[PDB]
């Protein structure tokens, strides 16, 4: 529940800059809209791929470690570790 | 009215200049009287200093003389002599902006308009024609705006020269070859200078791309936007001559 | 600037939709040199 | 309904059908056919109840019913389909889009297909390169 609340907030927000910098940005407009111009199951695949490296994932730093904790403490709870 | 309007240094007409200028130039093509040239009145049949005689234009509102019923317009040979001293003293824009927007137009288009009541047209009892206009006025002229333009390719772009070119288009009829060797030769020359500096500006510009070449490239953009509004100031005066 | 218009009162003396606006085939540089 | 329906409309149409409830086929008869959406709010004429009545034993449930508001979903689909059009781009509102955005439309997103654009120049090319962004759309937006 919170982490979508958090990750639709960081969504808009990050949308609502690339609009501010669609005219600097240019050809960059592009390529900053096709995140949001595809499928809410593939943005959400898409967002959810930070698990190794992969540095291709608009999810913010903070996000990651809320959903890095979480993962860590099910993983914990499951008694894999 | 009109004259005073073309003639008036103000802001608050400076932008209506050209609508003003257009009115004059239609009114010169459309007024039977030659206006410009007072001294030779008398040979006009259609003038009211001619028809209306003394007693009624006493009666009516008349200035009684001829060379006061428009004492603003100068005469035909004071503009003649005073364009020609214009793009020929190095002119400044800041003090002569209504010339080349008002007072040539108006002089293109009477020389248009009067240049079949002259006397070269009609050898036969001449000096009795209306005006004194001739062909050699009229190469004067051309050569002057010929001149003007040359002195302004680079200097103050706007609309004007292209209003001058389709303004002046009825003067080339009657022009003499040789203007082309007078004036002509050094304005395409000119032009074709513009024209290699800035091939080759876009040929130097052409190697380098990279994030920031705006602040070039409109430079270079604006090189070629001057450059073609000359071109099309100039190609229909050569093209038709 | 319709371009055509300075034919056109060239040949107004004589009497002699799509591409109201403008036409490829009438370009000014092209017809100067095609009188020249 | 092929969740193109969001979940507060498809809950107003239940809470007007339910405004006549009785077990889902009581007391919503063909004569109450258009009085449950006159109360809903929008009217419907002799050509809204001939949609309803053209595939419709002769009594009526919620699913029939939903699936009637289905073909009506057909109604309404003329500005809020370019209204996220008009707020994304087309800040001057021309509609004559420029040459570099022209280019910034059709930059393929996901899908990179192809042929598709040159077919549409090759069927169909505006004249004055400068494409217009209206007349781009219509031809599928009919």
């Amino acid at each position: 529940d919170d982490f979508v609340a958090k990750l639709q907030d960081n969504q808009r927000f990050r949308y609502n800059e690339v609009m501010q910098a669609l005219n600097m940005s240019a050809a960059l407009t592009a390529r900053k809209t096709k995140e949001f111009r595809s499928p809410p199951q593939e943005q959400i695949n898409m967002l959810l791929n930070f698990k190794d490296d992969k540095s291709e994932c608009p999810c913010p730093e903070e996000i990651r470690d809320q959903l890095l904790d979480f993962h860590e403490d099910l993983m914990t709870h499951c008694g894999i570790e | 009215s009109l004259y005073a309007l073309g003639t008036s240094k103000s802001i608050y007409v400076e932008r209506q200049r050209s609508a003003l200028g257009e009115c004059l130039a239609a009114f010169a093509g459309a007024f039977p009287v030659a206006f410009l040239e007072t001294h030779l009145d008398k040979h006009n049949i259609y003038s009211i200093y001619n028809t209306k005689s003394s007693r009624e234009r006493a009666a009516l509102s008349l200035p009684t003389n001829v060379e006061d019923v428009c004492p603003n317009i100068p005469s035909l040979e004071k503009l003649m002599e005073e364009i020609v001293e214009l793009a020929e003293s190095g002119i400044r824009y800041t003090q002569m902006p209504h010339v080349m927007e008002v007072i040539l137009p108006m002089l293109c288009s009477y020389m248009s308009r009067w240049w079949e009541h002259g006397p070269e047209n009609n050898p036969e009892r001449a000096e009795m024609c209306c005006t004194a206009l001739n062909s050699e006025h009229m190469n004067t002229l051309l050569g002057n705006i010929l001149k003007i333009i040359y002195n302004n390719l680079g200097i103050d772009e706007g609309a004007w020269m292209k209003r001058l070119a389709v303004f002046s288009q009825p003067i080339i009829n009657k022009v003499k070859p040789q203007l082309l060797k007078t004036h002509f030769l050094p304005l395409m020359e000119k032009l074709k200078k513009k024209a290699a500096t800035v091939v080759s500006e876009e040929d130097h510009l052409k190697a380098e791309a990279r994030g920031d070449m705006s602040e070039a490239e409109l430079l270079i953009l604006d090189e070629f936007t001057t450059l073609a509004r000359d071109l099309y100031a100039f190609y229909p005066l050569l093209i038709r001559f | 600037i319709n371009n055509m218009s300075f034919l056109i009162t060239d040949t107004k003396s004589k009497m002699s939709r799509k591409g109201d606006r403008y036409s490829m085939q009438t370009s000014l540089i092209v017809a100067a040199l095609k009188r020249l | 309904m092929a969740d193109q329906l969001t979940e507060e409309q498809i809950a107003e149409f239940k809470e007007a059908f339910s405004l006549f409830d009785k077990d889902g086929d009581g007391t919503i008869t063909t004569k109450e056919l258009g009085t449950v959406m006159r109360s809903l709010g929008q009217n419907p004429t002799e050509a809204e109840l001939q949609d309803m009545i053209n595939e419709v034993n002769g009594t009526i449930d919620f699913p029939e019913f939903l699936t009637m508001m289905a073909r009506k979903m057909k109604d309404t689909d003329s500005e809020e389909e370019i209204r996220e059009a008009f707020r994304v781009f087309d800040k001057d509102g021309n509609g004559y889009i420029s040459a570099a955005e022209l280019r910034h439309v059709m930059t393929n997103l996901g899908e990179k297909l192809t042929d598709e654009e040159v077919d549409e120049m090759i069927r169909e090319a505006d004249i004055d390169g400068q494409v217009n962004y209206e007349e781009f759309v219509q031809m599928m937006t009919a």
